[PDB]
């Protein structure tokens, strides 16, 4: 899969931070490729398992946490220390009662140091496609929704008010003619009483 | 009016008479809503699923703030909750009042605590009813139950 | 803010090619700072009003928006579609882009860059502009899509409520008519009976 830049900050050199552009192939122990750069020189390392996979099989492979350890080890956390000269990336794992080592990433270097940088510029392009323009897309979406909601809420106000006014006027006329009927029946009852 | 003296029930005659009778708003929509509900109780018309909250005003948390007009949640359904209340005659107030027994929270229902505090302030306590209590006020075209949600 | 990296492949070195990440200074007529980086190395510079005037006049242009041309050249507010040959000869440490105006590749820029002390600093600038990228043209979808979900649900709610309210208003008209006329005709029937027994009284 495509070499995606996972920027990492070395504890040895946090100033010029590194970029573990790791193209992990479906695993981190049976085939993966890591292209590490500090943003200046690209150690594009088509690495194999002949340099790290033995780290598994030589140092007490117990039964607690290994996949997550190596996964967080490729992001910005342990004492990430990539050796510029030897093209080798290492770091120390810290935990209870013992501090093991985890990664022996011997990340080879290609002659082109701008490969990861030009890939990071394609990355500035799509990352640039990460907030406002498709904001504008889903925003014409929510704006047609907003106009629909505004029009339907206006007509909701209108229909509720029209229902209220209709009930009010019907009840007004009913009250008037009912007072007519009640006065008539009361007067007729009084005439009944007189007779 | 056009109504006669000795005629029994039909439908068109009242249409004609009410056309004959005046068309004036003698009373305000809230006061005449209360009178409409009064006559609904008098003639058992309050069972109509169309307007039964017409007596009591009902508070709404139609805003990001309680008992204040400082905001208005646009792009939401809160003024919609207000219209749903008003459709049955539940008069909507932005500020909690002691004449309120039903209260509907905004889209987010985290304003229950301040509602309880104002229940402590407002002696006639109001039950803390979620938005659905008033969405179904028209969705089913029928008043919902105060016991449906937090008291 | 939009420090748009004009991805340009140098006609001198397309492999180690330069990327025009500038930080334009406001009031371009007064000057600006040209910063240019090829990733492997970098070359920042300064442009004076003499160079600005000479490049404005190169395209046979008089009294206008050449400052806008430089704005669109430095940080490329418009994309690479703006045809400026952002060819920096890192061998000559001289940056120059040309605007093809009046059928001639007239010199739109001639910027005397200088070798950076350390490319790492402008690389950090590039990767923080990269975070601004990461928030620039297709993720606030979530934001106005939170809004989109709110508007969809509320609009459907209101549509249902409005339909039920118009139906309820018509039902209220007819049922109120029925109820009121029932009351009036019951009063009239009571009047009929009262008058009849008055005749008997």
């Amino acid at each position: 899969m495509e070499r995606k830049i996972s920027r990492i900050h070395l504890v040895s050199e946090p100033s010029i931070t590194h970029f573990l552009q790791v193209s992990w192939e479906k695993t981190l122990e049976s085939g993966f490729v890591i292209t590490l750069t500090d943003g200046h020189s690209a150690w594009t390392g088509t690495v194999s398992e002949s340099e790290i996979s033995q780290e598994a099989d030589d140092m007490a492979m117990e039964k607690g946490k290994y996949v997550g350890e190596l996964r967080k080890a490729l992001l910005s956390v342990y004492t990430f220390n990539f050796s510029k000269e030897s093209c080798y990336f290492f770091f120390e794992k810290n935990l209870k009662d013992v501090s093991f080592r985890l990664g022996s990433f011997n990340l080879e270097k290609v002659e082109n140091p701008a490969e990861v940088i030009r890939e990071l510029i394609c990355y500035c392009l799509d990352t640039i496609a990460e907030n406002q323009a498709k904001n504008e897309h889903l925003q014409k979406e929510n704006e047609r929704l907003l106009r629909d909601w505004n029009d339907v809420q206006g007509r909701f106000e209108k229909c509720v008010s029209a229902k209220e006014a209709l009930e009010t006027d019907l009840y007004k006329r009913f009250i008037l003619v009912l007072n007519e009927k009640k006065t008539k029946i009361r007067s007729l009852h009084n005439k009944l009483l007189n007779a | 009016y056009g109504d006669s003296y000795f005629i029994d029930t039909d439908l068109n005659q009242l249409k004609e008479v009410f056309s004959g009778i005046k068309n004036s708003n003698e009373q305000t929509p809230e006061e005449m809503a209360s009178l409409i509900a009064d006559l609904e109780y008098r003639y058992s018309w309050d069972c109509s699923p169309l307007s039964m909250f017409r007596r009591h005003t009902v508070y709404l948390d139609s805003y990001a703030v309680i008992n204040d007009l400082s905001t208005k949640n646009e792009g939401t359904r809160l003024a919609i909750k207000a219209l749903e209340l008003r459709f049955h005659g539940a008069k909507v107030v932005s500020c909690l009042a002691e004449g309120v027994s039903h209260v509907i929270i905004g889209e987010d229902h985290s304003r229950v605590a301040d509602f309880k505090a104002f229940r402590r302030t407002f002696k006639r306590k109001f039950k803390i009813l979620k938005e659905s209590w008033v969405t179904d006020s028209i969705d089913k075209c029928e008043l919902q139950e105060e016991n449906q949600y937090l008291i």
